[PDB]
């Protein structure tokens, strides 16, 4: 289905959103 | 020599005449009247119209025609990179003190060298890039309204536009571009709904797309043919955002890794972008209405790409004409047709009246963007290169050298117009992009080397931007002069050379310069850290007095935010981008 399709590619972003802040959180203080 | 053609019941003569009387109204008007203060809003929406022109709708509907979804990739690209306009290339203009990349690049490296190359850089993309394809757009416009050659089709929007730019015209803009905006997305809109109702709505066109292909498939050239199947019926996959990285037509990989280094070179150093960009009140503002514009690089691919399809379904023995003797019957080019799309479906579908507003207005800005050009490509060459090469001018000397520049550029335009005509296949689009990929990726590097590594010097940029010249020059001449020919009978040019994609060429001349930048770098003297303070990223929040690199040649400075206000931007960006990505994730 193309919905599924569509909240898998905003599941995943919010996933690189939450390696981008645990990167400025922990390797950038 | 015109009759019963959807242009010639006098309705649409009305309306199109009344509007090129209107505009010349206000500039007479205009002509006898006479950094911060535009707000979220405003500056949001000045960044979208910046990029929504003639040439837009003609190339991406045509490429949308041609290929299907992808091209609207394009656009989804737009976004994010708007986003990091106003996060990361707006601060660096605001810290820095300049407004130019220019002026960036003069306060960062020094010399005279770097200015007066960019400047003969930006002359060849005004000429390849802007004036050419803004003439090209016009010729197709009016060729599908009202029979007409390329060339007597810009004889018209050349003579019309020497009478814009005399009759007041750049003076009385923001009145006529505020209006032009306004009614083309309004005809956009109108003419989409018209698109979808005889399609039979959107199951319409998803049902009907892939099955829109010529009945005329057989070539009275022997040589050609019985044309094959894999060229004439559309691309198995046409749904699709997301293509094969190595047989797609807009790889994947090339769309992520490689619009960036091109698509960012447009957003970081154009002088209409940066220019409306730096209009806000502030920090905040601008990221407010670069959170505003990605909410606009969504319409488009309703507005334009897939209108370009249903252009496909509607009209498929003339959008989709794969022969080359039918092509030149119908579009002038052996080579393809697909550039038609959008004009065709306006004449054709948009009733009486409403069909002269919107040739109107989409001729109207041709005329606007043209004269816009002529002038921006006339101060800088009257003024860098002229001044260089004679700095004894008699001003009025210098206004003859600055009018005959225009002269120069105009007739170099038009004798490049054929080459734009049957440019990559016939698909503006792709001209447009490739041209971009093989002048662009260069200073992409040292722009994105100057603002984050302090230890690139002088000689490293200079050299990075001649050796990056040199590899795209190796591709853009060889390209556009062995041909590029088409599906039926593909180019000549070799594939050590042609093969790839344009898109990864110009991610290879990114990383290809970057290292002659970094290496020519640090094998000579590095600049010293007095006088890069407020330029690099390790250095923006030094508060320490520098003494600046132009300043040896001379011998709205604020990035504060509210952080509730800034708390409300940042998550505004973050529910944007996720709206953003579903809608590419839809359409994967
Ligand atoms: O066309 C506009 C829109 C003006 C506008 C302002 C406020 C608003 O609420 C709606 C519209 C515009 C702009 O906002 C900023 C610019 O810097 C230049 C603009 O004009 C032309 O935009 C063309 C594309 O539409 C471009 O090709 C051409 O060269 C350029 O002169
Ligand atoms: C699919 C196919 O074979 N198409 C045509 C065939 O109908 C025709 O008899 C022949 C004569 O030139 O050319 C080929």
């Amino acid at each position: 289905q193309p919905w599924m399709q569509g909240l898998i590619a905003v599941a995943v972003f919010l996933v690189l959103v939450a390696i981008a802040f645990a990167v400025n959180h922990f390797w950038c203080q | 020599g015109a009759q019963k053609a959807l242009i010639d019941n006098p309705a649409d003569i009305l309306v199109i005449a009344a509007y090129f009387l209107l505009v010349i109204g206000v500039g007479l008007w205009s002509m006898c009247r006479t950094g911060r203060s535009m707000v979220w809003w405003p500056v949001g929406a000045s960044l979208f119209a910046s990029n929504i022109g003639s040439g837009h709708f003609v190339g991406l509907a045509g490429t949308g025609a041609a290929s299907g979804l992808a091209v609207a990739g394009f656009e989804w690209n737009a976004l994010f990179v708007v986003l990091l306009l106003g996060w990361l290339f707006a601060p660096v203009y605001l810290t820095a003190g300049v407004i130019t990349m220019p002026q960036y690049l003069r306060k960062r490296f020094g010399g005279r060298r770097i200015r007066l190359y960019l400047s003969v850089l930006s002359l060849f993309l005004y000429i390849f890039t802007k004036i050419s394809v803004d003439m090209f757009s016009g010729a197709v416009f009016i060729q599908q309204a009202l029979g007409w050659n390329i060339y007597a089709s810009v004889i018209a929007l050349l003579g019309i536009t020497m009478i814009y730019t005399v009759t007041g015209g750049l003076a009385a803009l923001m009145y006529t571009d505020t209006v032009q905006t306004f009614v083309i997305l309004g005809g956009a809109c109108i003419l989409m709904g018209y698109a979808f109702h005889e399609v039979g709505g959107y199951s319409g066109l998803f049902d009907k797309y892939l099955g829109a292909a010529t009945s005329l498939t057989v070539s009275e050239d022997p040589a050609v043919g019985n044309i094959s199947s894999f060229c004439y019926r559309p691309r198995p996959d046409s749904y699709h955002l997301l293509r094969h990285p190595v047989t797609g037509d807009l790889p994947w990989p090339a769309l992520l890794l490689g619009l960036t280094i091109v698509s960012g070179w447009y957003w970081c150093s154009d002088q209409v972008i940066v220019q409306r960009c730096l209009a806000g009140k502030s920090l905040t503002h601008i990221k407010a209405g670069c959170i505003l514009c990605g909410y606009l690089k969504l319409t488009p691919m309703f507005l334009m790409v897939m209108p370009g399809m249903i252009s496909r379904i509607l009209y498929p023995d003339e959008v989709a004409c794969v022969v080359p003797e039918v092509c030149r019957r119908v579009c002038g080019t052996e080579v393809g047709c697909s550039n038609i799309a959008y004009p065709r479906l306006v004449v054709k579908l948009m009733p009486n009246g409403l069909r002269g507003l919107m040739l109107a207005v989409m001729l109207a800005a041709l005329m606007s963007s043209l004269a816009s050009i002529f002038n921006s490509s006339s101060t800088l060459f009257t003024m860098d290169i002229y001044t260089r090469l004679r700095p004894r001018a008699g001003d009025r000397e210098l206004l003859l050298v600055g009018r005959l520049w225009v002269v120069f550029i105009v007739v170099v335009s038009v004798a490049w117009l054929p080459v734009v005509q049957a440019a990559q296949g016939g698909q503006l689009f792709d001209y447009i992009q490739a041209v971009s990929s093989y002048l662009a990726p260069p200073v992409s590097a040292v722009f994105v080397l100057a603002l984050f590594v302090p230890r690139v010097n002088e000689q490293g940029a200079f050299w990075g931007l001649i050796g990056g010249l040199l590899m795209g020059l190796a591709r853009l001449i060889p390209e556009f002069s062995f041909g590029s020919g088409s599906c039926v009978q593909p180019s000549a040019c070799p594939a050590f050379l042609c093969g790839v994609h344009y898109l990864y060429f110009a991610i290879v001349l990114f990383f290809c310069s970057g290292l002659l930048t970094l290496t020519v770098s640090l094998c000579t003297a590095p600049i010293p850290r007095k006088h890069l303070h407020r330029l690099v990223f390790s250095l923006r929040h030094s508060k320490e007095e520098r003494e600046d690199l132009d300043a040896d040649e001379q011998q709205l400075e604020d990035i504060s935010e509210d952080p509730s206000w800034a708390r409300v931007v940042n998550l505004n960006a973050l529910l944007m981008m996720a709206v953003a990505v579903f809608l590419w994730g839809f359409y994967a």
